[PDB]
């Protein structure tokens, strides 16, 4: 019954910033530290780091070491994860997972994920054109 | 004999553009292809290959709803000729 | 840096067909506690990883008994027995033992059929999009199959190289094909500058690829 609710949608421009949620259910939110894994449209799924509920003390894989920030409300037991100085790259789909206190890792209960997206554009319209044939 | 005819949605942002054809009513033979970015804005397309007999008859449209701009538009096929 | 690496990146079968993918360690992965932390997941459209099996071979609680995994060091292998129709997705290998934990390619999980020709169709740019300035011509090649397919753009005989977004589908869901479009984006003016259009569809169903055109 544990589950690891996220937030919805983000539409966000290059450079601005932005904090996303992740809800715990159902399991002592202090015992068992959060990880965030990101995964690049169409495919690439990589790993971004995990903060130790505790302590509270991040820990980032090399590359997600310049604009994103761990840090959660125990009175609510919900983890966050930030990103500065946002650039296109980033957008992609977060996901919040946990363990099953195996000392090695087995990432078994996975958020549902929030994707972020990163755009100059604003919430612009399409224009239609009929595809008549031609030939 | 088969038609195929066709709709180009391009330049919204930001996600996603639901294209029907006939209301809803050409559920065969349509694909809407996966959106991509010609740059800052995403395109999409469209296909629908109905019989040949009908279509030049009438009622062929293309309908693209999308939910951010709460816009709703479709367009109707026309041979163009010359 | 324990690089993944998976095969195949494509694995079609039929139903109830027995499918074995590999994962491959550029490092052992036994982890210091005394075991290898290799993970299989599951992924479905648009979902999260399922985690299948565990330390190994340890099927996690509920995946069923046709789920296996394999291994010892570096060269693990998960595979199913009776392919039923939902295990159709993107198969991942992880790892737990080091840092940092890395995720295997994906081994996509779809269904095999006949091989069949594409149905090209090319169209001109409209009047509208024609007057605003841009010019785009399409074509559709849809319902191929197998998905390996390359269309290429010909100007007045010539080549064109670049202006063309691609965008594929994924298995068609009514009859396991394949569709794709081919958009070729010049201006009103670089448009207007020529006669024909051509989108060559190149399939292994062929020799000779399938041509359309259209002149102004």
């Amino acid at each position: 019954q544990i589950q690891l609710q996220q937030s919805g949608p983000e539409l966000k421009k290059p450079g601005e910033t932005v904090k996303i949620s992740c809800k715990a259910t159902n399991y002592a939110f202090t015992d068992y530290s959060m990880h965030w894994v990101k995964q690049a449209p169409g495919g690439d799924l990589k790993y971004v780091g995990w903060i130790n509920t505790e302590t509270d003390e991040p820990t980032f894989a090399d590359d997600f070491k310049g604009r994103f920030a761990f840090s959660l409300d125990t009175s609510t037991s919900t983890a966050f994860l930030q990103i500065n100085n946002l650039k296109n790259e980033d957008t992609a789909t977060y996901f919040c997972v946990r363990d099953r206190h195996d000392y090695g890792e087995i990432f078994t209960y996975w958020g549902q994920g929030t994707t972020v997206t990163v755009s100059s554009a604003k919430t612009t319209p399409p224009s239609v054109y009929p595809l008549a044939p031609g030939s | 004999s088969m038609v195929t005819l066709g709709c180009l949605v391009k330049g919204y942002f930001p996600e996603p553009v639901t294209v029907t054809w006939n209301s809803g009513s050409l559920s065969s033979g349509v694909h809407t292809f996966p959106a991509v970015l010609q740059s800052d804005l995403y395109t999409l397309s469209s296909s629908v290959t109905v019989p040949s007999s009908p279509r030049p008859s009438e009622t062929v449209t293309c309908n693209v709803a999308h939910p951010a701009s709460s816009t709703k538009v479709d367009k109707k096929i026309v041979p163009r000729d010359c | 840096d324990v690089l993944m690496t998976q095969t195949p990146l494509y694995l079609p079968v039929s139903l109830g067909d027995q499918a074995s993918i590999s994962c491959r360690s550029s490092q052992t992965i036994v982890h210091n506690n005394g075991n290898t932390y290799l993970e299989w997941y599951l992924q479905k459209p648009g979902q999260s990883p399922q985690l299948l099996i565990y330390k190994v071979s340890n099927r996690f609680s509920g995946v069923p008994d046709r789920f296996s995994g394999s291994g010892s060091g570096t060269d693990f292998t998960l595979k199913i027995s009776r392919v039923e129709a939902e295990d159709l997705g993107i198969y991942y290998c992880f790892q737990g033992s080091h840092f940092p934990p890395t995720f295997g390619g994906g081994t996509k999980l779809e269904i095999k059929r006949a091989d069949a020709a594409p149905t090209v169709s090319i169209f001109p740019p409209s009047s509208e999009q024609l007057t605003s300035g841009g010019a785009s011509v399409v074509c559709f090649l849809n319902n191929f199959y197998p998905k390996d397919i390359n269309v290429k753009w010909k100007i007045d005989g010539s080549e064109r190289q670049n202006g063309v977004l691609n965008s594929w589908t994924d298995q068609d869901s009514k009859d396991s094909t394949y569709s794709m479009s081919s958009t070729l984006t010049l201006t009103k003016d670089e448009y207007e500058r020529h006669n024909s259009y051509t989108c060559e569809a190149t399939h292994k169903t062929s020799t000779s690829p399938i041509v359309k055109s259209f002149n102004r």
